[PDB]
Parts: C-alpha cells; sequence; structure tokens
C-alpha cells in the first residue's frame, strides 16, 4: 500500500518541522546587530585574460594561488598564469562540449566532463614534457556537472543521472555510488577535513553525504526552485545556497535548520556563483543581470557591485590566500579582482 | 630567469590558437530536434552520447548534432546549444495524438529566453500516410476550428486543406511574437533537404550581415 | 515503480528523525566568534597596500 | 517545501457536473503559471489547460474546448478546475503542476514522468 | 635664392581674420573626430573585423591629410609671411599626392568588401581571410607611393620661368606647371593617364557594388533605412569625387582660378571632418563601446 507510506512520510516531516520550530529560539541576524557594518567594498579590476574563442563554464584556481585552468565551449582548456598573464598549456578536448574542470591538489593532474558523459585526467608532469591523457571514467547515464579531487587517486563526481559516485584513479571503478536526489544534481562541495561533502539537486533541496560511509546524513530544504552553486563556510559547520528564486540562504549543519535569506526587492533574477571569503565575512554571489554583489554575511546588507561585465556571469572563485577574486563570463573574457 | 621562456611557450601557443581561430570560424553548426516516431533518423543518415554527422554542399561545411542519449528533461541542457546557426525541427503531420504536445515544445523553444535569437527550420515529415490516411480518423475530432477553415494534393485537393491547417498553426505560434521561421513538406523519400538547410543559412547569414552594417 | 523510492524515502526520515540538535544562539555565538577570530587576516576587508600588492 | 493537495474526484454519472480543487502551500502563488494534467489509464502523461500569473491569458487543450474552464485565486491560494458533461473517456488520474521557474512565459519539463513539482492527483471515473 | 610666394585664398585683408578663426576651428574638430574613432577601435574587441581595420586605416589617413594639409596657410595668414622653401613645396606635393592616392584606393576596397560581404554570405570568412587584407592594404600605400613619386620626380625637374609668384593657397600641381619653362605636352599625357586610372575605375567599382546592394535588398520599413544610408554615403563619394574630377580634368583651363580655389577646397578639408560623421559615429555599435569605455 503506497498510502500508508506516504501518511508515515508526512506525520514525519511534521515531526521534523516540530523539531526544528521548538529549536528555534532565537535568530542569527538579531545577535549581530551588535557590530558594526563594514562600510562600502570597492574593488578594481587588476588583470583581464584574453585567448578564449566561445563561452566559459568553469574555473578553478590551483593551491598555490598563482595559476588557474579555464576550459571553453570551442573544445579547449588553457592553464594561465595570473602574475605575469603569460599562458602555458592549452590542451584541446575530445568533445567540444564541456561543462566543468578540476585542478589536482598537487597540480600533477586535471580534470574535464561535460555531455559526453566521460571524466578525462589528464597528465601535467610527463617525461615527454606535453600533455597526455591518462584515464578516462567510464559508467555515467547523463552528463556529468561537477568533479572535485580527493587526492591524486580518487575523484568524486556529479552526473545528471540523479546520481553521485566516487570513483579510483588507477582501476576506473565506481568504489562508491550515492543515490537519493529526485532530479539533477547541479554542484558539490568538499569539506576542509574532506570528510563529508554537501550536493544540491534541481529538486530545491540539499544533502549531506558522508565519503567513507556512503549513507545520507540529513538533508535542507527551504528554496523555491533549482539550485544552482553551493559552498562550505571556511570553518566547516555552515553552508550557502544560491537557487533560481533570486535569493541566497544560509544553512547550519548542527542546528540542522536556516539561518539567514539574502534577497532584494531590485533582483529578480537566479544566481549561478556563489563563494565566501578567507575570513567568511563577505559572500560574493554571480547573477544573470550581467553583475555581482557582495553580501555581508552578518548583516544581509549588499556593500558593493561588480559591473565589469557585458554578459551573464557563470563562473566565480577565490585564491586560498584570499587575495584575489577571479569572475568568468560568456565573452570568453577572464578578470581577476583585487 | 624562465621569462623569456614562458614568452616564447606563449608565443608559439598563441600561433597556434590564430591558425585555429579561422577553422572555428569556417563551418556552421545546426541542432536537430525531434519526437521518436518521427524520421529524424533517416533524415540525419541520409547525408551520411551525442551524434554527429558532417556534410558539404558547394564548398561549404556544415556540422549538425543529435542529443539522445540523455533523459527526458531538457531545461538544463539546452542552454548550451544558444550560438548555433540554426534548429531544425521535425514534426510527425500522420499523428494527431501527439500534435499538441510538438506545439507546446515548439512554444517553449519559441519563448525561451537565451533562445530569442537562434532560427528554426521545420520539417513536417510523413506526408504519405498522411495523404492516404486522410482520403481513406477525421481531423476534426481534436481541433474544432478545422470546421472553420479554407485553403490559402495535386491528386486530391481534401489533402491540401488538411496539410496547410497543420502548418497555419506553427506559423501563427511563430508570427504571435529577430528570428523567423522555415516551414517546409518533406517525406521519407526525399533527397532535397541538404539544399533547403543551404537556402536557409545562407538567407539567416545574409541578413545577420544586412543588420550588420545598418542597411536594416 | 515508485514503491523503492517511498521505501528508501521512510527510511531516510526515520533516520533522520534522531539527531543530536542544538540550540540557535549556540551556532549563532559560534559564527561570530570565528568571524571575529580571523578578521585580522581577510585582505579583501582591509584592502592591501601596493607595496606587498601581488596584482600592482 | 513545494506541497499540493488535489481534491473533489469521485463517482459520477455520465453527462454530470465536477469540481476539481488544488491547495498549495510553501511558496508565492502570483509568482507562477500553473497547469493541469491528465495521465489515462495504460497511457502517457497529457496536457489539459494552463493559466497564466493574473489569469488574463488561459489555454485549453483540443478535446476539451467549450467544456471545461480554469480559474485561480491568490487570496485563498487555490486552482479550480469545472468538469461539465463528462464523456465516457475522461475517466484518468489528474495532477495539478506548475511552472519551474517564476517570472516565466514557457515551461520546461511539465509533463514528465519524474518531475517534481507536482501533486499525487486524484482518480476521475465515469 | 630659389623660394616660393603664395599669394593666399584672398586679397582683402579685411577677410583675413573671420575665414581664419572659421578654418581653424575646422582643424580642431577633425582631429578630435578622427583620434576619438581610433580609440574606439583600439580598445574594445567587439569591433575587430575587417569593416573597422579599414575604418581605422581611413581615419589615419584623413590625420595625416589634415595635418599636412590645414597648418601652414594658418601659421602663414597669422604671421603675415607668404613665402615658402622649394623643399617645403616639394614635400608637401610629395604628401598631398601619396594621400589622395592611397584614400582613392582605400575607397574602392572597402567598396568590394562591402560587396563581398552582402552577396557571398556563406564564403565571407573564406574570402577575406586577414592576410588578403594586409595584402590589400600594403598594396593600396604602394601603389599610391609609387604614383606620387614618379609625379613629384617629373615634376620638380623642369625649371621655372619669370616670377616665382603662384596663384594658390598652398603648393599644387596645376599651379606649378603653368609656370615651367619646357613643353608640358608629356606632362599632360602623365597627369591624365594618372587622373584617368587613380579616378575613373573606383568610381565605377562603387556605383556597381552600390546598385547590386540595393538590389539584393529590394528582393527582400527595410528598404528606407537602407536607402538613407546609402544616400548619405553617396553624397560624400560624389563630393569627394566630382571636386577632384572637375579639377583636374578640365579641358583648356577655360575656367577662371578664383572660382578653382573655393572648388579644391571643397575637397580639401571638408570631406575629411564628414568621413567620420557618415561613416563611423551613426553606428550602434560605436555608441555601445564609447559608453562602455565611459562606463
Ligand atoms: C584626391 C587626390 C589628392 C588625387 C587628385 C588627383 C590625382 C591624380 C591624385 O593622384 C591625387
Amino acid at each position: 500500500e503506497l498510502d500508508q507510506l506516504r501518511q508515515e512520510a508526512e506525520q514525519l516531516k511534521n515531526q521534523i518541522r516540530d523539531a526544528r520550530k521548538a529549536c528555534a529560539d532565537a535568530t542569527l541576524s538579531q545577535i549581530t546587530n551588535n557590530i558594526d557594518p563594514v562600510g562600502r567594498i570597492q574593488m578594481r579590476t587588476r588583470r583581464t585574460l584574453r585567448g578564449h574563442l566561445a563561452k566559459i563554464y568553469a574555473m578553478h584556481w590551483g593551491t598555490d594561488s598563482r595559476l588557474l585552468v579555464s576550459a571553453s565551449q570551442d573544445g579547449k582548456l588553457i592553464i594561465w598564469d595570473s602574475y605575469t598573464t603569460n599562458k602555458v598549456h592549452a590542451i584541446p578536448l575530445r568533445s567540444s562540449w564541456v561543462m566543468t574542470c578540476a585542478y589536482a591538489p598537487s597540480g600533477n593532474y586535471v580534470a574535464c566532463g561535460g555531455l559526453d558523459n566521460i571524466c578525462s585526467i589528464y597528465n601535467l608532469k610527463t617525461r615527454e614534457g606535453n600533455v597526455r591523457v591518462s584515464r578516462e571514467l567510464a559508467g555515467h547515464t547523463g552528463y556529468l556537472s561537477c568533479c572535485r579531487f580527493l587526492d591524486d587517486n580518487q575523484i568524486v563526481t556529479s552526473s545528471g543521472d540523479t546520481t553521485c559516485a566516487l570513483w579510483d584513479i588507477e582501476t576506473g571503478q565506481q568504489t562508491t555510488t550515492f543515490t537519493g536526489h529526485t532530479g539533477d544534481v547541479m554542484s558539490l562541495s568538499l569539506a576542509p577535513d574532506t570528510r563529508l561533502f554537501v550536493s544540491g539537486a534541481c529538486d530545491a533541496s540539499a544533502k549531506l553525504w558522508d565519503v567513507r560511509e556512503g549513507m545520507c546524513r540529513q538533508t535542507f530544504t527551504g528554496h523555491e526552485s533549482d539550485i544552482n552553486a553551493i559552498c562550505f563556510f571556511p570553518n566547516g559547520n555552515a553552508f550557502a545556497t544560491g537557487s533560481d528564486d533570486a535569493t541566497c540562504r544560509l544553512f547550519d549543519l548542527r542546528a540542522d535548520q536556516e539561518l539567514m535569506t539574502y534577497s532584494h526587492d531590485n533582483i529578480i533574477c537566479g544566481i549561478t556563483s556563489v563563494s565566501f571569503s578567507k575570513s567568511g565575512r563577505l559572500l560574493l554571489a554571480g547573477y544573470d543581470d550581467f553583475n555581482c554583489n557582495v553580501w555581508d554575511a552578518l548583516k544581509a546588507d549588499r556593500a558593493g557591485v561588480l559591473a565589469g561585465h557585458d554578459n551573464r556571469v557563470s563562473c566565480l572563485g577565490v585564491t586560498d590566500d584570499g587575495m584575489a577574486v577571479a569572475t568568468g563570463s560568456w565573452d570568453s573574457f577572464l578578470k581577476i579582482w583585487n | 630567469n624562465e621569462e623569456k621562456a614562458q614568452r616564447e611557450a606563449n608565443k608559439k601557443i598563441e600561433k597556434q590558437l590564430q591558425k585555429d581561430k579561422q577553422v572555428y570560424r569556417a563551418t556552421h553548426r545546426l541542432l536537430l530536434l525531434g519526437a521518436d516516431n518521427s524520421g529524424k533518423s533517416t533524415i540525419v543518415k541520409q547525408m551520411r552520447g551525442i551524434f554527429e554527422t558532417k556534410f558539404q554542399v558547394d564548398k561549404v561545411n556544415f556540422h549538425m548534432f543529435d542529443v539522445g542519449g540523455q533523459r527526458d528533461e531538457r531545461r538544463k541542457w539546452i542552454q548550451c546549444f544558444n550560438d548555433v546557426t540554426a534548429i531544425i525541427f521535425v514534426v510527425d503531420s500522420s499523428d494527431y495524438n501527439r500534435l499538441q504536445e510538438a506545439l507546446n515544445l515548439f512554444k517553449s523553444i519559441w519563448n525561451n529566453r537565451w533562445l530569442r535569437t537562434i532560427s528554426v527550420i521545420l520539417f513536417l515529415n510523413k506526408q504519405d500516410l498522411l495523404a492516404e490516411k486522410v482520403l481513406a480518423s477525421k481531423i476534426e475530432d481534436y481541433f474544432p476550428e478545422f470546421a472553420r477553415y479554407t485553403t490559402p494534393p495535386g491528386e486530391d485537393p481534401r489533402v491540401t486543406r488538411a496539410k496547410y491547417f497543420i502548418r497555419d498553426e506553427f506559423l501563427r505560434i511563430s508570427t504571435a511574437s529577430r528570428h523567423y521561421c522555415y516551414p517546409h513538406f518533406t517525406c521519407a523519400v526525399d533527397t532535397e533537404n541538404a539544399r533547403r538547410i543551404f537556402n536557409d543559412c545562407r538567407d539567416i547569414i545574409q541578413r545577420m550581415h544586412l543588420r550588420q552594417y545598418e542597411l536594416l | 515503480a515508485s514503491i523503492a523510492q517511498a521505501r528508501k524515502l521512510v527510511e531516510q526520515l526515520k533516520m533522520e528523525a534522531n539527531i543530536d540538535r542544538i540550540k540557535v544562539s549556540k551556532a549563532a555565538a559560534d559564527l561570530m566568534a570565528y568571524c571575529e577570530a580571523h578578521a585580522k587576516e581577510d585582505p579583501l576587508l582591509t584592502p592591501v597596500p601596493a607595496s606587498e600588492n601581488p596584482f600592482r | 517545501q513545494v506541497q499540493l493537495q488535489e481534491s473533489g474526484g469521485g463517482l459520477v454519472q455520465p453527462g454530470g457536473s465536477l469540481r476539481l480543487s488544488c491547495a498549495a502551500s510553501g511558496f508565492t502563488f502570483s509568482n507562477y503559471k500553473m497547469n493541469w494534467v491528465r495521465q489515462a489509464p495504460g497511457k502517457g502523461l497529457e496536457w489539459v489547460s494552463d493559466i497564466s500569473q493574473s489569469g488574463a491569458s488561459i489555454s485549453y487543450t483540443g478535446s476539451v474546448k467549450g467544456r471545461f474552464t480554469i480559474s485561480r485565486d491568490n487570496a485563498k491560494n487555490t486552482l479550480y478546475l469545472q468538469m461539465n458533461s463528462l464523456k465516457p473517456e475522461d475517466t484518468a488520474v489528474y495532477y495539478c503542476a506548475r511552472c519551474p521557474a517564476p517570472f516565466t512565459r514557457d515551461c520546461f519539463d511539465v509533463t514528465s514522468t519524474t518531475y517534481a513539482y507536482r501533486g499525487q492527483g486524484t482518480q476521475v471515473t465515469v | 635664392s630659389t623660394d616660393f610666394i603664395l599669394l593666399g585664398l584672398f586679397d582683402h585683408p579685411r577677410l583675413e581674420l573671420l575665414l581664419f578663426v572659421l578654418i581653424l576651428l575646422i582643424y580642431l574638430l577633425a582631429l578630435l573626430g578622427n583620434g576619438l574613432i581610433i580609440l574606439l577601435i583600439h580598445l574594445d574587441s567587439r569591433l575587430h573585423t575587417p569593416m573597422y581595420f579599414f575604418l581605422s586605416q581611413l581615419s589615419l589617413m584623413d590625420l595625416c591629410y589634415t595635418s599636412t594639409t590645414v597648418p601652414k596657410m594658418l601659421v602663414n595668414l597669422l604671421s603675415g609671411d607668404k613665402t615658402i622653401s622649394f623643399a617645403g613645396c616639394g614635400a608637401q606635393l610629395f604628401l598631398y599626392l601619396t594621400l589622395g592616392g592611397t584614400e582613392c584606393l582605400l575607397l574602392a576596397v572597402m567598396a568590394y568588401d562591402r560587396y563581398v560581404a552582402i552577396c557571398h554570405p556563406l564564403r565571407y570568412p573564406v574570402l577575406m581571410n586577414p592576410r588578403v587584407c594586409l595584402l590589400l592594404a600594403a598594396g593600396s600605400w604602394l601603389l599610391g607611393s609609387l604614383d606620387s613619386l614618379i609625379h613629384t620626380v617629373l615634376t620638380l625637374s623642369l625649371p621655372f620661368c619669370g616670377s616665382r609668384e603662384i596663384n594658390h593657397f598652398f603648393c599644387e600641381v596645376p599651379a606649378l606647371l603653368k609656370l615651367a619653362c619646357a613643353d608640358t605636352s608629356l606632362n599632360e599625357t602623365v597627369m591624365f593617364v594618372c587622373c584617368v586610372l587613380m579616378l575613373l575605375i573606383p568610381l565605377s567599382l562603387i556605383l556597381v557594388s552600390y546598385g547590386r546592394i540595393l538590389l539584393a535588398v529590394l528582393r527582400m520599413e527595410g528598404r528606407r533605412k537602407a536607402f538613407s544610408t546609402c544616400s548619405s554615403h553617396l553624397t560624400v563619394v560624389g563630393l569627394f569625387y566630382g571636386a577632384a574630377i572637375y579639377m583636374y580634368l578640365q579641358p583648356k583651363s577655360y575656367h577662371s582660378p578664383e572660382q578653382d580655389k573655393v572648388v579644391s577646397l571643397f575637397y580639401t578639408i571638408l570631406t575629411p571632418m564628414l568621413n567620420p560623421l557618415i561613416y563611423s559615429l551613426r553606428n550602434k555599435e560605436v555608441k555601445g563601446a564609447l559608453r562602455r569605455v565611459l562606463g
């Protein structure tokens, strides 16, 4: 009988909602209202990068805070050198359709994927000196949306098959698979300790997965549309979610509920990229209205705009040192803001 | 130290990028869309994951893609196809049960925010079966306003009313709201499709170039 | 068809029902403490002078 | 969380009248365009009718024009459907759908087999 | 001493001041206009197309032409001096002829590019790869320099008889040839051949290209914009070519130089001002790039 299970679902949902409502004694904004504002944040572009033919979907900084890699829709993967604007490697892809990229923690390897349902791993430190394809991970059904390295032997991927998987680069087989979502999985992010990770789906739902166990520990709801971006607070006990209803939200793991909502009456466009700062005080969000915004993470007040792009902003990243910001767009232009 | 080597490497890579830019700009890309029952496989295999096919007409290179390995939800991976030259849209004219779904898909593609510049080339396949079905199920069952329609084929004039009524709905949706539509009547056994695609792409590019010089 | 996902949802909700949940004020104070503790090492909050700026 | 409940279905003789009512919770009503879909036994999902944000423009399918009417109520956050003179081929299960994104006049993947924003529906027999 | 004396445009001193400032004003505007468009091409990467490459070349050529022709007359009028040396006259003649011929060829090159772009939309990139553009520009410059050098060398060799007084406001070829001691029959033949080759063909090519463009547009409020733009371009083209054709191809020199001075003035200074206000500044892309640069 499906009816009894459907009912048990709603009594359990009511119990969870009652517990969440009883647990909410106060609000974060009321406590944080006592601190002084940070004022106006004004950044100027310091570097611009050219060379791509088509739009840009993904990018990734290096752990040394000097190099980065970008993937473009014309079938190209270019590694830059942001200090002197020179560029070191240019790799042509097998398929022109690419949606994601990653850069290894040790800098030895790079990864890419897209509509071809195949994850490609490229070697940067070959004895000959050129870049050569090393491994093709296959087994997914839908397109790959995100991929992140754990070490030089493991990698976690999320597909449009409504699933996530953990691979073994040496053998190329899935050690563990994570299932439970209803729609497409859009993005993921690794914890600072690389022990747990969160994943957001097109069902307006986020989930917290454990890498070693393989089970879903807890889930978060509260949005009204598809979720496009997600990232951890640098402490590792909270994260921020951006959706297509033109609102950002802040969740915490321990309270298992929502803390703040970042929204305005002037915005009717969704968010495509979300990132934090080194100290966690600023939240950078990219929109479809060709601009970006900097929210005060403890006051929900906008403190600046980044209006240097004349098209949609797709990727946004912050260096590990918290000293520069990189913002891509559909113009085939990369911009560095300081 | 390494700055000279980096400058040499940058020059070497930029030469290859300049070489590849022309090859990228030479060819014309197309996206093929249709239903399961539609004979779009025959269309794409007549001139011969994601399946690509290449054909050359009058020393011009076309490259068209068919995506069939994904699921049935397409609101997310369609945004990648906002830079294609044209969208080929294959519709069966012999199935009255599933015509409303094709109409709704055409409307959704027409009104999409990221596809307000891409043009649609419409193919109405399966005319031979439509003629036999009409000459011998009645189309008035699924469309009341067909009782009040007047024509604007050669073997019988009763087929013309239906085969133009089916096209008038798509034309009405197209004209109800930059980009145009190009209807065509085609069968399964027909070799004129490549020339039609060539002419439609030529017209689209000519209009774009005319707008570039501000003659329109 | 839908029985398997319904069962999985049932066990997921049952296992998520019994979790440790701390008060909101605890996390609210912890986040503020972390933010003020590391506020002096954020070059974006306080603009860095051009003397040590690598993107001059 | 988006939540949708449908009600009002039941047994009816041919030529009768029927009311279907849907209640929505968890989101703002007036920012979305609303859809009704139906599924007959041994058949796929079939689109019936839809209504825009404010109700200015409504659209129908071919086989129910002149017999069904659709309306919305933003104050009570509800949707309605009227059935008159039911044909024997109208027995099916009815769902109320929702536009995936606000401030849009297009709808993708509304009749898919695994859509997320739709109700459980009600059974209507003739 | 082998210097020359220029009588200027007018004899009455009461007209010296007004004209002066008016001409002065003219010069400044041209400079700014030309400079502006060059900036809008160098910064924005959206406008990296052969059309704007040719536009930038035309603007630079106009800058050089105006800076060659205008300031000397203003300096002479302000200081009151009316003398010029032999080397100055020679250099002015050389630069004048080079830039005039180069512009005359560049207009036809632009017309051919427009025809290829509009009447062959699909083969356009294959036919207009950057190598062809560079070769076209180099050929135009080389031909201009060649004919200018030939004219200067073949002109300055002959001696001058009588007074060294020239009835013009700057160093021209027709004014110099009338003072020559020797026969000018070969001079006239060479000048006529150069005039026909450098003038008659580009006008025919431009007219044919425009006719084909309007025919293709007719085969398509769309018509009115095309007609307005083509009329605006043809006004400037016809003025620039008609003034030169009337000047250098007049028979027997029957017309008095009094109106010949203003006929020369019509194509010496005005067309470099009219070029950006017609070809470039009315484009929507230029306005968008200017606003983006400001913003
Ligand atoms: C527009 C010009 C300055 C040309 C006038 C006539 C000839 C023959 C030239 O070479 C130059």
